[PDB]
């Protein structure tokens, strides 16, 4: 019984992204029920996140970017052509009714759960609202309109010395990498597919600059991995930087787009070796924050997400879903894992060790401390 | 990789002794809905949940809030339980046929689907949408 | 080697030492008709052949030469029965290796070369008489494989007998057919408005009293099969949000009939069809793939895209059941090389050996063995990418690349479509060429401009669309491969615009 | 490939067939020559009886069709020989040869005799390969006799150097005026003496031959002694590399030269001509030229690109020095082909290369430019040892990839040999290879990468790591590899970097 702290709010299941959309932020709200059913929430407090504002908002996105942001709205569309294409919140971030209030609510969370770990108050802070890991500084990009773990970093940052960041998303967490790309004060380890996929960075080679060399452990990969490799190659990298580096805060980005046939997904990684990665980094007793972030099927996502808050808090939890409101929406297996695909890795043995020896003479050059 | 104060973010420098000042003044930015109670066990709270389901049509949000409401006292909860009605999103079954309707003809465009209902605002046939669908 | 030294002793291995003797026997032994040492006379006429080119070509001139009769000897030889003109080109194949067929003069060569046993132009005059069997010999040139033991030709001979039997059952060449290829040809699945149990029962309606006990016989080996034979059209109405899968049925009385659309609406890029469903990837992010269903309309779900491009080409292949995705744009104007296959049965999405040039925005079409990448665009240097005009040649039985050395007459955006054995292509500025593969040459078929045109090949017969529809007589033109006739056809009720997509 | 509109494939067309090449070819060596039918001709050489056919002798070598065509059963051949005539046949009906240096000369005499091109070129390159001293005024005679100009020039580019011992050999006494004016107007060296020559050919009938003696020294030329073999490294302490110049003599006394010692730093070096082209500087762009004679260090045009680990081969066919592959800092392999012209100093760019390689070696082969081995890029994020033959051309600009490969793999370094590219690398495995003719041998050598370098006819192998077995410096015949081991007087160096041939 470990004092944790969960945020959610009633309003984060409404906001459509429109028709056809992959990312449906009615997921959470699913997410948030399957706890709601479990009993999980006689063990965990459950917290309301404010409505984010301006001041805290402008401490790394630029003023005009938020001043669009506010005043974008459905009505005008045919009006402000140049704003939206320039800013690129077109196509590839489709506008809505209240996008700036997802945006408040988001911030919000991730910035009051920053402001709960910072304070010592709570060990393991969960918010699955936002880690919305895309967005750049000046522009939105993979359908993330404000950078939240960026802002949750900065504010660790202001009391901690060292933070670390963790990034098993599927896609590479470029938008947190190019903002802490020059300074010395974060190390983003960042677990990706790259041969040709979204958003085509996070190149070997691409280590760090300035201040800030081999300070950003970025780590390519093929499709089809199985859970054992995943396992072989989690456990050695982060044990190592978390022996150079000794960070006094992991911010783990726990994606759920990774596991076995999402819409957009294309790894093979079930809910089990999932979460005994986030175990692995959870059994270091360091001050921990959880994000969400991807994921593009409902049904797998809800399932990853409740395991993962049922292993942060270590309680155990039957396989059988409970009765509820959903029983026809999770069938017809009624059970909580998911079963590997038929993909066939691409990624060799001798491809992983080369790759991880690799990794080991990266971080051997870190400057003692 | 942009390199570029246009791209990065300005990091705050550290100050061991300030820590303290700055921890203890910043507000608590969240408020409060269930917290653990260690000497309040799991079967007169089963109990009251289905209590709260069968009779009176409470939810688990709701009925988990008046909890704390009360400071985790079941009798008085069962007092004030009656007292406050539910107050959900009041579909009418005319609500439930145009909207049926509205689908029908135009898909899963709901800015077009509030003009055929006008006093719902489309966060709210969202989630009946979601709620319909099972 | 170890044992050869540069400076003491190595073989000689002289690759030139196939030209030079080739081209000596066909300059020295023809031009002046000279060495001749045995003299072959068929229908009155004399020639002076040679024997050794003609023993070491064809096994059966090796038998008679070389036998122990005394008749051999003797140096004049008389051939029976071939032809005067016919062993002239046998005998021009033979010295040189270039002889003109015609289809007018096709069956004889096969038939005496067949006879001589000249296995090469005994498999090319196969193929040739593959491909002009059209309805009318398609009872006559079946039974000329029978008799010869060429299961090729007889399987390609009895694919185009078997889904024309309504029509075929009056003729009487039908009707004194023997039973062994009535039960082949009816045992294949028989089409089902070709009314097969009307055929056996008309073919036993000659002398019934005799084989009627002997009817039953094929009645219990008759199969059945509904028509699915379609060409699927994809295109929006310019207007809706929704782009239909028009799915048209080809028939063989001069009425293309339409059947039931199916309207998915969310966007339309690279289908391949496969089958008899088509394969349709889109969404709005393009990776999603539907599965449409002709007869039960429904848009199921497959596995979706595994990785991400756009103008890619997308293949299919149905002898080990896969959907082949070749080249494509990879989202910062890089063109890449790269082919991911699926399959039908499993839903998974692998890798393979990568092309040799990336190219983008070409046209691919299926030879039961080979995809062929053809023309698109590629990379240039200087920033920018040009219209190429490269022939990539995609293995997929054993998976090796390999570029061709010949280019194409023109370059850019293109539509290729097979006929039987070739790969037609036209291209902006209309100008239908002929592509053919084992040896690797072109022809040319003029087209009536008075417009980027798509090609469908269905039913033996060729249709060539329009992009723009505006009616200027029916915008279908139905082209005759054989004589040019380009003829044109109804298009019924047919209420496209802008036709983004025809699958063959 | 031609659109020919006449032919329509469903009516007639032209069955152009491609396999009627091998067809006839192997008919003839299986049915003709196997177990001997369709004989009509009876040609005995030297007592011995042979049937041949008619038809291909007279369809491959013309002189036998002026013979048969002319206006009995049996025709005797006056002189040829027993064996070389066997040979002769055997590769007219076969074509595979096996050609030896014992019975070489008869076999160009009668090649040439009978008209066999292919066979007349190819003894005329292997007789150029196998002309060291001894019969380099004997083959000499058989080229001017013969018409073949191009052995005429190998066989003299061997003489002029040799002058000085070949002076007393009878032979060259008796020597007409036209070889011998041709070979003193090419630029003997100044060691070989060429003047004492004229006077002691003359000496022979002086009487006679005084007034006709003065007519060669107003045609005789004057150079000196300038092929040396560049050596480039560090003395492991020194930062200054120098760059001494070895002087290959023919007296088992390899001679030292004067050393330059420039003093910043040396990467991917090259020689052309008699100077020494080099690429260094702190940032690796800047390129110095280098005096033998007068000791200076010139300045040149810099590097136009960015790379590393290139290669750096030497055209002087066209007086340009190109650049083939490389690394240029992101550890992506480059395909770009840059050349340097010595008489403006400009540095243009070509056709690229079809798969990119770095760090490979470059040999020049008088016309085409071929890259050896290397490491090539891995889709796999790496670099593996790569193993292709990748051809530059020179005078068509055009850039091909040869199918077969190497027998190894890795770093290597290779040098050329009169037609062949010699190649050493880790492991000791000394292969031969031949362009013209696709084929490789092995060359065993008594065992640290190695290095090669070419002068004066044999080959020099130098180590890498000097700590004095017995020379660190073998001498190896290419023959018989009768590997020996020269002197190397008082090299000081203890790297050796790179080795210029
Ligand atoms: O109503 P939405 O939230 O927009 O999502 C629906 C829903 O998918 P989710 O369960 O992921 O929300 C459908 O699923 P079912 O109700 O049929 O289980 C799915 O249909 P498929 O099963 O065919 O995937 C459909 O997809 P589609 O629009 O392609 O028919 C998809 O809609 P969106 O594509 O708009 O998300
Ligand atoms: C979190 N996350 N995960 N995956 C994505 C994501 C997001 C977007 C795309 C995507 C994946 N795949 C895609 N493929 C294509 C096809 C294509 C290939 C090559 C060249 C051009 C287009 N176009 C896409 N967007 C267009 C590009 C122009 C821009 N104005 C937005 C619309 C996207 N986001
Ligand atoms: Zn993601």
């Amino acid at each position: 019984r470990r004092k944790v702290c969960y945020y959610y709010d009633g309003d984060v299941g409404n906001y459509y992204y429109g028709q056809g959309h992959p990312m449906k932020p009615h997921r959470i709200r699913m997410t948030h029920n399957l706890l709601l059913n479990y009993g999980l929430y006689r063990k965990m407090e459950i917290y309301r996140p404010h409505k984010a504002n301006a001041e805290e908002m402008t401490k790394y996105h630029s003023d005009d970017y938020i001043k669009f942001l506010r005043s974008i709205r459905p009505d005008n569309m045919s009006e402000y052509s140049k704003q939206m294409q320039r800013f690129n919140v077109g196509e590839d971030c489709p506008v809505f009714d209240g996008l700036f209030e997802f945006c408040q609510l988001s911030t919000g969370g991730s910035v009051a759960s920053a402001v709960k770990l910072n304070k010592q108050q709570t060990d393991i802070a969960v918010n699955w609202a936002g880690g919305l890991h895309h967005a750049k500084k000046s522009e939105a990009s993979g359908f993330c309109y404000v950078n939240d773990i960026v802002l949750a970093i900065l504010e660790l940052l202001k009391y901690h010395q060292r933070v670390l960041y963790i990034d098993i998303d599927i896609h590479h967490g470029d938008g947190v990498e190019e903002a802490f790309y020059t300074t010395d004060r974060v190390m983003t380890v960042s677990f990706h597919k790259y041969g040709e996929y979204f958003p085509g960075t996070g190149d070997l080679r691409d280590i760090g600059a300035g201040k800030g060399k081999y300070y950003a452990v970025n780590y390519p990969l093929r499709d089809g991995i199985d859970d054992e490799s995943y396992e072989a190659i989690f456990k050695p990298v982060m044990s190592k930087v978390m022996e150079m580096f000794q960070p006094s805060a992991v911010v783990l980005q726990c994606g759920s787009d990774s596991l076995s046939g999402d819409r957009l997904g294309c790894f093979n990684l079930t809910i089990k070796g999932h979460a005994k990665c986030v175990e692995f980094v959870k059994s270091f007793n360091l001050p921990m924050l959880m994000l969400g972030g991807g994921g593009y099927t409902i049904r797998n996502v809800a399932r990853c997400w409740t395991y993962e808050t049922a292993v942060a808090l270590d309680t155990e939890i039957p396989n059988e879903l409970p009765y509820n409101d959903y029983f026809e929406y999770f069938g017809p297996d009624f059970k909580l894992h998911i079963s590997p695909s038929n993909m066939t890795n691409q990624n060799t043995n001798e491809y992983l060790e080369k790759i991880k020896q690799r990794l080991f003479e990266n971080l051997r050059m870190l400057p003692h401390a | 990789m942009r390199v570029g104060p246009q791209y990065q973010a300005v990091v705050p420098d550290f100050d061991p002794a300030k820590l303290a000042r700055r921890s203890q003044e910043r507000d608590n930015l969240g408020m409060l809905v269930w917290s653990p109670n260690q000497n309040l066990s799991e079967a007169k709270l089963d109990e009251y949940i289905a209590i709260a389901k069968e009779k009176h049509g409470y939810n688990m949000e709701q009925a988990l809030g008046m909890l704390f409401w009360h400071k985790h006292n079941i009798e008085k909860s069962l007092a004030d339980l009656p007292n406050f009605t539910p107050f959900p999103d009041e579909w009418t079954v005319e609500d439930k046929v145009l909207f049926e309707q509205a689908f029908s003809f135009h898909g899963k465009t709901f800015h077009r689907i509030q003009q055929m209902l006008p006093d719902k605002s489309i966060a709210s046939l969202v989630k009946f949408y979601y709620s319909w669908k099972k | 080697s170890m044992d050869e030294n540069y400076f003491v002793n190595y073989t000689f291995k002289d690759r030139s030492h196939s030209g030079r003797v080739a081209q000596g026997i066909m300059k020295l032994c023809l031009e002046e008709e000279l060495f001749a040492d045995v003299t072959i006379s068929v229908e009155g006429r004399e020639f002076q052949l040679h024997r050794l080119v003609l023993s070491a070509q064809s096994c059966f001139f090796r038998s008679m030469f070389t036998s122990n009769l005394k008749e051999a000897h003797n140096r004049v030889i008389v051939l029976q029965d071939v032809s005067e003109s016919v062993f002239q080109l046998l005998v021009d194949y033979i010295y040189h290796g270039t002889v003109k067929l015609r289809a007018e003069e096709l069956q004889e060569i096969y038939e005496v070369s067949d006879m001589y046993q000249l296995t090469s132009l005994f498999e090319e005059c196969s193929r040739f008489l593959a491909r002009t069997v059209q309805v009318g010999n398609c009872l006559q040139v079946m039974w000329l494989a029978d008799r010869h033991s060429d299961p090729e030709l007889y399987t390609a001979a009895k694919h185009c007998a078997k889904t024309h039997l309504a029509q075929l059952q009056n003729t009487e060449e039908f009707l004194h057919l023997p039973h062994r290829l009535l039960t082949d040809i009816i045992s294949d699945g028989v089409p089902c408005s070709q009314n097969p149990t009307e055929a056996i029962e008309a073919w036993i309606n000659f002398n019934k009293e005799e084989r009627e006990a002997f009817a039953e016989s094929l009645r219990t080996s008759l199969k059945e099969i509904g028509e699915n034979v379609h060409i699927y059209l994809i295109g929006k109405e310019s207007s809706r949000t929704h782009s239909l899968a028009v799915s048209l049925h080809c028939a063989e009385d001069d009425s293309i009939s339409v059947s039931g659309q199916n309207s998915l609406c969310h966007q339309i890029t690279a289908a391949c069809k496969h089958g008899g469903d088509l394969y349709v990837v889109g969404g709005s992010i393009p990776r999603r793939m539907w599965k449409c269903n002709n007869a039960t309309v429904d848009w199921e779900w497959c596995a979706p895209l595994p990785r991400d491009r756009l103008q890619h080409t997308l293949v299919s292949v149905p002898g080990k059941d896969a959907i082949y995705s070749l080249g494509g744009k990879t989202l910062q104007d890089t063109l890449s090389n790269a082919v991911i296959y699926y399959r039908v049965g499993d839903n998974v999405w692998t890798e393979t050996t990568q092309l040799e040039v990336a190219v983008s925005g070409a046209a691919g079409a299926n030879l039961n063995g080979i995809i062929y990448l053809l023309g698109g665009e590629e990379n240039d240097l200087d920033f920018f990418t040009k219209p190429s005009r490269l022939i990539q040649c995609f293995d997929t039985e054993t998976d090796k690349c390999h570029v061709k050395p010949y280019v194409l007459p023109f370059a850019g955006r293109m539509h290729a479509a097979v006929h039987k054995d070739l790969v037609f292509i036209v291209a902006e500025g209309d100008s239908l060429v002929c592509y053919n593969p084992l040896l690797d040459s072109f022809t040319r078929l003029c087209l009536p401009e008075a417009s980027l045109w798509k090609i469908a090949s269905c039913n033996g017969s060729i249709y060539v669309f329009r992009d723009r529809y505006k009616k200027g007589d029916a915008n279908t033109y139905k082209l005759d491969p054989a004589t040019s006739a380009v003829t044109v056809t109804r298009g019924i009720k047919v209420l496209l615009t802008n036709l983004q997509f025809v699958l063959a």
